[PDB]
Formats: C-alpha cells, sequence, structure tokens
C-alpha cells in the first residue's frame, strides 16, 4: 500500500498514488501514521518533498501525537527536518507525553539536527509531562552545547513546568 | 533485568548511547546488555519500564503503553 511505498522510498509508486486525486494524501494508516510520518521517519527526501509540494498537511498527528518532525528528527534526518521547518512545521509541536522534536534529537545524540533546531529557535528549557527538558535528555557535551547556543540566541533558560488546556 | 554496581572493564559501553560507565555507577543489565539508568528506559516517553517489560521494534524499545500505541 501507500504506507509501505512511503517507508521503502519508491517514489515512482508515491508518485502515480499522488497522481489520482481520489486517495487522501493525509490518511494515516492504522497507527495514524500519514504517507508524510513515513517518508519523514524512514529519511526519504524525494518523496518528502514530493508530499509536501503537492499539498500535504505538515503538522499531521499519528496515535501518539506525534508530528512528522518529531520523526524526522528522532531518526536523525537532517534535510528533512530543515525542509519541514522551511515548510512551517510547528518547531515545539507537543505529542501525548508533552514531548518535542528536540527531545528526540538529544536523547539519540542527532547532534547537527539538534543544533539546527536550537538554530531556528527551539525552546530548550519546556519540560515534557513528566518534568524533563529536551536538552536534558543529551548526553553533557551537547547538552552544555545547545544551552550555550540558545542564550546566545536569546532565549530565556528558565525552567517551564508541563501545563496545555486540559492539564488542570 | 537487575541493577548493578559496576566494577568492569573500561570497555564496556552502554548499548543505548555507546557511553561508558564510572566506578560504582548503578546500572542495569538486561539480558547481558550493559545500561545507564537513564538509558533503560522507553524510547518514546523515556520512563521505566513497569515492572521491568518492554517490547522491541526496529531496534528500539519500548513500554505497553507506547508500544499498542504505535506500532501493536
Ligand atoms: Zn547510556
Ligand atoms: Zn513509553
Amino acid at each position: 500500500d501507500i504506507f509501505t511505498q512511503c517507508r521503502e522510498g519508491n517514489a515512482v509508486a508515491v508518485r502515480l498514488w499522488l497522481d489520482n486525486t481520489e486517495n487522501d494524501l493525509n490518511q494515516g494508516d492504522d497507527h495514524g501514521f500519514s504517507p508524510l510520518h513515513w517518508a519523514c521517519r524512514e529519511g526519504r527526501s524525494a518523496v518528502v518533498e514530493m508530499l509536501i509540494m503537492r499539498g500535504a498537511r505538515i503538522n499531521v498527528m499519528n496515535r501518539g501525537d506525534d508530528t512528522p518532525l518529531h520523526l524526522a528528527a528522532s531518526h536523525g534526518h537532517r534535510d528533512i527536518v530543515q525542509k519541514l521547518l522551511q515548510y512551517k512545521a510547528d518547531i515545539n509541536a507537543v505529542n501525548e507525553h508533552g514531548n518535542v522534536p528536540l527531545h528526540y534529537a538529544c536523547f539519540w545524540g542527532q547532534d547537527q539536527v539538534a543544533e539546527d533546531l536550537v538554530a531556528n529557535g527551539a525552546l530548550v528549557s519546556i519540560c515534557n509531562k513528566y518534568g524533563e527538558m529536551p536538552v536534558d535528555k543529551a548526553k553533557a557535551p551537547l547538552r552544555e552545547l545547545l544551552r550555550e547556543r540558545a542564550e546566545k540566541m536569546g532565549q530565556n533558560l528558565n525552567r517551564i513546568p508541563y501545563k496545555d488546556t486540559f492539564w488542570k | 533485568s537487575e541493577n548493578l554496581y559496576f566494577q568492569g572493564s573500561a570497555s564496556a559501553t552502554c548499548e543505548r548511547c555507546k557511553g561508558g560507565f564510572a566506578p560504582a555507577e548503578k546500572i542495569v543489565n538486561s539480558n547481558g546488555e550493559l545500561y545507564h539508568e537513564q538509558c533503560f528506559v522507553c524510547a518514546q516517553c523515556f520512563q521505566q519500564f513497569p515492572e521491568g517489560l518492554f517490547y522491541e521494534f526496529e531496534g528500539r524499545k519500548y513500554c505497553e503503553h507506547d508500544f499498542q500505541m504505535l506500532f501493536a
């Protein structure tokens, strides 16, 4: 199906599927992963660009409320992260755990993605639902570097406890 | 899995993050793989596995809740 073709990066098959406008390019699979989520997760750059340029919604969420930008960051796909940001992805989008894309880039040591996220304004001090800030998921060298870079970019380093509309 | 207090080889590395251990450090041994306490956690929520139970998907480990939400 379309989801497998996006995971595998079968660009011709994806293009032919998108040509049929009766197909819904935003529709998620059984766990809410859209074509764009899979292409971003698996680093399929050509398919990501095609989906975005043909109109795919950038901030779609899967069953765990991850966006394509969470998945690209978690799996270290630097070019895809930059493409998503260029096309207005919410850089501080939160999933069901209150995690932002920077949490995953930090946790997985995706250093260049984490640095690019902070260069584009990603907040370093926003706790998830369990009180953990993104940069505190990083190993020390990266953790220290990202706080310094954020300070130099005019962020405030005060810890921000989690809040959302339904929290209290 | 079991908690250990490290006094092993200088070559020893965490299965998740590939960093080394300090003498006396509380670590986890799961099936012969060694982890920092902060690394033997679910890849999605970063929290400890309830009762030590995890589920693998493509080389990462998940708690039951996140595994069922995303991959089951
Ligand atoms: Zn580790
Ligand atoms: Zn979890």
